[PDB]
RNA sequence: UAGUCGGGUGAUUAGCCAGACUCUAACUUAUUGAACGUA
DNA sequence: GGAAGCGAAAGTGTCGCAACCCGAGAGAGGAACGATCTCGGGTTGCGACACTTTCGCAACCTAATACGTTCA
């Protein structure tokens, strides 16, 4: 979600994980981290992201390292923008994509 | 400080409007006590109040909450579909008493897909903002009274959220007030019954402002509170009221309790400060009503600023033409800034602002007999200033039409005269 | 097969030789600070 | 640590829309007085949004230094 809204606008905001939900209740940090590493190419093998939360009413936040995809996502951007360029699918189809056909 | 210098004027200045809405460039100055828009029937006009009231919702909303976030512009809507920039920016500049002579203010949205996020610069204005929310908090200060009225106030008609103050700001700007809230408001401070001076000054406010009505209470009767008013001497409840009448009076009566809510500490409190937006002023009303609308609007409130869209020459006659502001018929060909008309307005026929301003004639070109008595005119002059046989039959058409008093047989006799007196004059000299 | 280590040619590429493979590289930060040089 | 502005996540409130009731009302169809069918106000339910709130991203760097590399 991250690299989807700094592709959308440089400096966006994408989903983020449950002060709630999210964090083990039998856990005694108390916040949880969703760490990942992409990979685009030899020039970018590694693009670090960290997803992380803390939990509800403890008094320790806990900072996200989104910075690497808001770079990479200010590449893709900015060179669209520049010359069209194909830009990267991001799609999640969990259970709720079952619904009644109800009839930007 | 006398509460910071607040309890000075307070209204806006200046309006620039960026690749928003067809406008390309579009700067808008705007009068201290009365500014009103021309031209359109309400497309660009409906634009730039919807601007303004998008600008005056980040002060409602920095006043209301501290860091509140104001309504944002759209990026689906609110940026013009053909523009290299692929932003839109609604600028405008406000002028708040001898210090702080320029609040500037940005809100601004770039298309999705865009390097640089162009974004709004509210900082002053939020600023300013939380000055009165703070100043407010600290003491009691009367506070601006912004609010909208689209067409859509054409509509048919709990203590916690209508006895409150503040509740003032909910639903001010988005158009059509909340004429049900006001309603329930009155009833409350009647059931109440400072209440009662609150009530006395509403009383005064519609029934001054509204010629129809002359008085306003509440019959008690038990299991139904019943709202009634004296139109044309009839004690009616508002479901009786015309179309025109009860819309100008939830106008009127929701715009005189947000004032009362707001502005406490007034002696009187339809003297407060504000930036109320109005488009057609002459919604539902009748020629005499529209030659005292401004008048009536002015007089209830003395220091509060009006921008109102109309269409209507009797309108105009009150207004200095320094308020005015036209659109251009060709619009299309976006233009940077809105002119007075040349021609002066206020005490004017309304006839000849008719006719200038707004380029229509006195007398309409679909009915043939509209144009006999100019082409009598024609037709005396051609024939050396003398009757023959078609203007003859000119004549006697318009007599048996207009009928004898007619002032376009009267004005046709004197033309006759002054031919005749000619040719007289011309044979002694 | 793939990745990887990096001996020469050619000139951060290309391209010829070797090789090895715990589920499993991703080359970093300067003026501090070590270490290299240099003066 | 965090400004400025923005948006995610979450929670609460609004408010159409529907469902349903409860009198009226012209008058079956033939037996008087009027079944049924409707016209309305009006109350309650009920969930889709609409607004309110908090969190959290990360700008910035009176006090350095100024041969070239490497490395935290």
């Amino acid at each position: 979600s991250w690299f989807v809204a700094n592709i959308l606008k440089e400096g966006g905001s994408g989903q983020r994980l449950s002060e709630l939900t999210d964090i083990k209740n039998d856990a005694e940090n108390r916040y949880a981290d969703v760490s990942s590493t992409f990979f685009f190419g030899k020039g970018l093998k590694s693009v670090p992201i960290r997803l992380s939360r803390s939990a509800l009413g403890t008094a320790e936040r806990r900072d996200s390292e989104v910075k690497p995809a808001r770079d990479l996502a200010d590449i893709w951007r900015v060179i669209n923008e520049a010359k069209t360029i194909n830009l990267p699918t991001f799609a999640l189809y969990n259970v709720e994509r079952s619904q009644p056909f109800n009839r930007g | 400080t006398c509460r910071d210098y607040i309890q000075n004027a307070f209204y806006l200045r200046r309006l620039t409007l960026k690749d928003f809405r067809r406008f390309s460039l579009l700067e808008i100055k705007f009068e201290e006590d009365l500014t009103v828009i021309i031209g359109n029937n309400g497309k660009g006009k409906t634009s730039i109040l919807y601007a303004i009231a998008k600008t005056l919702s980040w002060f409602v909303a920095n006043i209301l909450k501290e860091g509140g976030s104001g309504q944002r512009l759209s990026e689906l809507t609110d940026i013009k579909n053909d523009a290299e920039n692929r932003y839109a920016d609604v600028s405008s500049t406000f002028f708040f008493g001898k210090g702080l002579k320029s609040v500037p203010i940005r809100l601004s949205r770039s298309a999705l897909g865009t390097a640089e996020r162009r974004d709004s610069e509210v900082k002053p204005a939020r600023d300013l903002a939380d000055i009165w929310r703070v100043i407010n908090e600290a003491k009691t200060i009367n506070l601006p009274t912004f609010a909208l009225y689209n067409v859509e106030r054409s509509q048919p008609f709990n203590a916690g959220r209508r006895e409150e103050r503040f509740d003032a700001y909910s639903q001010a700007l988005g158009g059509a007030g909340r004429f049900d809230h006001f309603v329930e408001w009155y009833i409350y401070l009647h059931k109440r019954t400072t209440e009662s001076v609150q009530k006395s000054i509403v009383e005064k406010s519609i029934c001054s402002v509204v010629p129809s009505i002359s008085k306003i209470w509440v019959e008690m009767t038990t299991g139904s509170d019943l709202v009634k008013v004296t139109n044309d001497g009839h004690d009616v409840t508002i479901d009786q009221l015309s179309d025109g009448q009860r819309v100008f009076l939830s106008l009127v009566a929701d715009l005189a309790r947000r004032m009362v809510m707001l502005n406490p500490l007034l002696e009187n409190p339809l003297e407060g400060r504000g930036i109320v937006l109005i488009d057609e002023i002459e919604l539902h009303l009748h020629p005499k009503w529209q030659q005292e609308v401004i008048l009536n609007l002015r007089s209830v409130f003395p220091n509060i600023q009006f921008i109102i869209t109309t269409h209507s020459p009797i309108v105009l006659s009150t207004i200095e033409k320094r308020c005015i502001r036209e659109f251009d018929p060709n619009d299309d060909g976006n233009q940077s800034f809105l002119d007075s008309p040349d021609m002066q307005t206020k005490g004017s026929e309304n006839a000849q602002i008719l006719e200038q301003v707004m380029n229509v004639h006195p007398t309409p070109p679909g009915i043939a007999e509209s144009h006999w008595l100019g082409d009598f005119e024609l037709l005396l002059l051609d024939n050396s200033g003398e009757l023959d046989n078609q203007s003859q039959e000119l004549y006697d058409k318009i007599k048996t039409h207009f009928g004898i008093d007619s002032a376009e047989l009267k004005k046709a006799d004197s033309l006759i005269r002054i031919n005749k007196m000619k040719n007289k004059i011309n044979k002694i000299r």
